[PDB]
Protein backbone atom coordinates (compact mmCIF):
# COMPACT_ATOMS: atom_id res chain seq x y z
CA UNK A 1 0.00 0.00 0.00
CA UNK A 2 0.98 3.59 -0.69
CA UNK A 3 -0.81 6.66 0.75
CA UNK A 4 -0.23 8.41 -2.63
CA UNK A 5 -1.86 5.57 -4.63
CA UNK A 6 -5.16 6.56 -6.40
CA UNK A 7 -8.42 5.39 -4.74
CA UNK A 8 -10.15 2.38 -6.31
CA UNK A 9 -12.90 2.87 -8.89
CA UNK B 1 -25.15 -5.94 11.63
CA UNK B 2 -23.72 -8.30 8.99
CA UNK B 3 -21.80 -5.61 7.07
CA UNK B 4 -19.76 -4.72 10.20
CA UNK B 5 -18.80 -8.37 10.82
CA UNK B 6 -17.42 -8.67 7.26
CA UNK B 7 -15.38 -5.50 7.82
CA UNK B 8 -14.21 -6.90 11.20
CA UNK B 9 -13.02 -10.05 9.45
CA UNK B 10 -11.10 -8.05 6.77
CA UNK B 11 -9.54 -5.73 9.33
CA UNK B 12 -8.46 -8.54 11.68
CA UNK B 13 -7.02 -10.56 8.77
CA UNK B 14 -4.11 -8.05 8.72
CA UNK B 15 -2.71 -10.30 11.49
CA UNK B 16 -2.36 -13.08 8.87
CA UNK B 17 0.09 -10.94 6.84
CA UNK B 18 3.58 -9.68 7.58
CA UNK B 19 3.87 -5.94 6.93
CA UNK B 20 4.29 -4.27 4.43
CA UNK B 21 0.61 -4.85 3.64
CA UNK B 22 -0.31 -5.23 -0.04
CA UNK B 23 -2.42 -2.78 -2.10
CA UNK B 24 -4.80 -5.70 -2.74
CA UNK B 25 -5.37 -6.52 0.95
CA UNK B 26 -5.79 -2.82 1.76
CA UNK B 27 -8.41 -2.55 -1.00
CA UNK B 28 -10.38 -5.54 0.44
CA UNK B 29 -10.44 -3.93 3.90
CA UNK B 30 -11.55 -0.61 2.38
CA UNK B 31 -14.21 -2.20 0.14
CA UNK B 32 -15.60 -3.86 3.29
CA UNK B 33 -15.66 -0.62 5.31
CA UNK B 34 -17.52 1.24 2.51
CA UNK B 35 -20.09 -1.59 2.22
CA UNK B 36 -20.66 -1.10 5.98
CA UNK B 37 -21.27 2.67 5.73
CA UNK B 38 -24.68 2.45 7.51
CA UNK B 39 -22.57 1.41 10.52
CA UNK B 40 -19.65 3.81 9.90
CA UNK B 41 -19.45 4.56 13.65
CA UNK B 42 -18.90 0.85 14.33
CA UNK B 43 -16.26 0.70 11.57
CA UNK B 44 -14.37 3.64 13.08
CA UNK B 45 -14.74 1.99 16.51
CA UNK B 46 -13.31 -1.38 15.25
CA UNK B 47 -10.38 0.40 13.53
CA UNK B 48 -9.61 2.43 16.70
CA UNK B 49 -9.81 -0.81 18.74
CA UNK B 50 -7.46 -2.65 16.33
CA UNK B 51 -4.92 0.24 16.58
CA UNK B 52 -5.13 0.22 20.41
CA UNK B 53 -4.65 -3.56 20.71
CA UNK B 54 -2.54 -4.68 17.68
CA UNK B 55 1.19 -5.55 17.73
CA UNK B 56 3.57 -2.53 17.14
CA UNK B 57 4.34 -3.66 13.54
CA UNK B 58 0.63 -3.26 12.78
CA UNK B 59 0.21 0.38 13.93
CA UNK B 60 1.30 1.81 10.54
CA UNK B 61 -0.99 -0.71 8.70
CA UNK B 62 -3.84 0.45 10.97
CA UNK B 63 -3.05 4.02 10.00
CA UNK B 64 -3.06 2.99 6.32
CA UNK B 65 -6.58 1.59 6.89
CA UNK B 66 -7.74 5.03 8.15
CA UNK B 67 -6.04 6.78 5.22
CA UNK B 68 -7.43 4.25 2.77
CA UNK B 69 -11.03 4.36 4.06
CA UNK B 70 -11.12 8.14 4.36
CA UNK B 71 -9.70 8.70 0.88
CA UNK B 72 -11.98 6.09 -0.70
CA UNK B 73 -15.07 7.53 1.00
CA UNK B 74 -14.18 11.07 -0.06
CA UNK B 75 -13.67 9.79 -3.59
CA UNK B 76 -16.82 7.67 -3.53
CA UNK B 77 -19.28 9.88 -1.64
CA UNK B 78 -17.77 13.35 -2.07
CA UNK B 79 -15.22 15.22 0.09
CA UNK B 80 -17.93 17.10 1.99
CA UNK B 81 -20.36 14.16 2.21
CA UNK B 82 -17.75 11.78 3.74
CA UNK B 83 -18.77 10.49 7.19
CA UNK B 84 -15.43 8.80 8.07
CA UNK B 85 -12.95 11.73 8.46
CA UNK B 86 -15.22 13.71 10.83
CA UNK B 87 -15.93 10.53 12.83
CA UNK B 88 -12.20 9.51 12.94
CA UNK B 89 -11.36 13.07 14.07
CA UNK B 90 -13.34 12.65 17.32
CA UNK B 91 -10.78 10.29 19.03
CA UNK B 92 -7.82 11.12 16.74
CA UNK B 93 -5.54 12.27 19.59
CA UNK B 94 -6.00 8.97 21.44
CA UNK B 95 -5.60 7.09 18.11
CA UNK B 96 -2.22 8.66 17.35
CA UNK B 97 -1.00 8.17 20.94
CA UNK B 98 -1.57 4.47 20.26
CA UNK B 99 -0.07 4.73 16.71
CA UNK B 100 3.13 6.30 18.06
CA UNK B 101 3.74 3.11 20.09
CA UNK B 102 5.02 1.69 16.75
CA UNK B 103 8.66 0.71 16.08
CA UNK B 104 11.23 3.54 15.93
CA UNK B 105 11.69 3.21 12.15
CA UNK B 106 7.91 3.49 11.64
CA UNK B 107 7.42 6.97 13.13
CA UNK B 108 8.45 8.65 9.85
CA UNK B 109 5.75 6.67 7.94
CA UNK B 110 3.09 8.19 10.23
CA UNK B 111 4.37 11.73 9.63
CA UNK B 112 4.36 11.08 5.87
CA UNK B 113 0.61 10.28 6.09
CA UNK B 114 -0.05 13.40 8.26
CA UNK B 115 1.82 15.57 5.72
CA UNK B 116 -0.25 14.10 2.88
CA UNK B 117 -3.47 14.66 4.88
CA UNK B 118 -2.48 18.27 5.44
CA UNK B 119 -1.40 18.74 1.81
CA UNK B 120 -4.61 17.22 0.44
CA UNK B 121 -6.96 18.75 3.02
CA UNK B 122 -8.08 15.25 4.06
CA UNK B 123 -8.40 16.40 7.70
CA UNK B 124 -8.68 19.99 8.90
CA UNK B 125 -5.24 21.55 9.52
CA UNK B 126 -6.31 22.40 13.08
CA UNK B 127 -6.84 18.67 13.61
CA UNK B 128 -3.50 17.70 12.02
CA UNK B 129 -1.06 20.12 13.67
CA UNK B 130 -1.11 18.70 17.25
CA UNK B 131 -0.56 15.20 15.73
CA UNK B 132 2.55 16.53 13.99
CA UNK B 133 3.71 18.30 17.17
CA UNK B 134 3.30 14.92 18.98
CA UNK B 135 5.69 13.19 16.53
CA UNK B 136 8.27 15.97 16.84
CA UNK B 137 8.20 15.96 20.67
CA UNK B 138 8.84 12.20 20.56
CA UNK B 139 12.22 12.82 18.88
CA UNK B 140 13.33 15.14 21.68
CA UNK B 141 12.58 12.47 24.30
Amino acid sequence: YSPTSPSYS
Amino acid sequence: MEAVKTFNSELYSLNDYKPPISKAKMTQITKAAIKAIKFYKHVVQSVEKFIQKCKPEYKVPGLYVIDSIVRQSRHQFGQEKDVFAPRFSNNIISTFQNLYRCPGDDKSKIVRVLNLWQKNNVFKSEIIQPLLDMAAALEHH
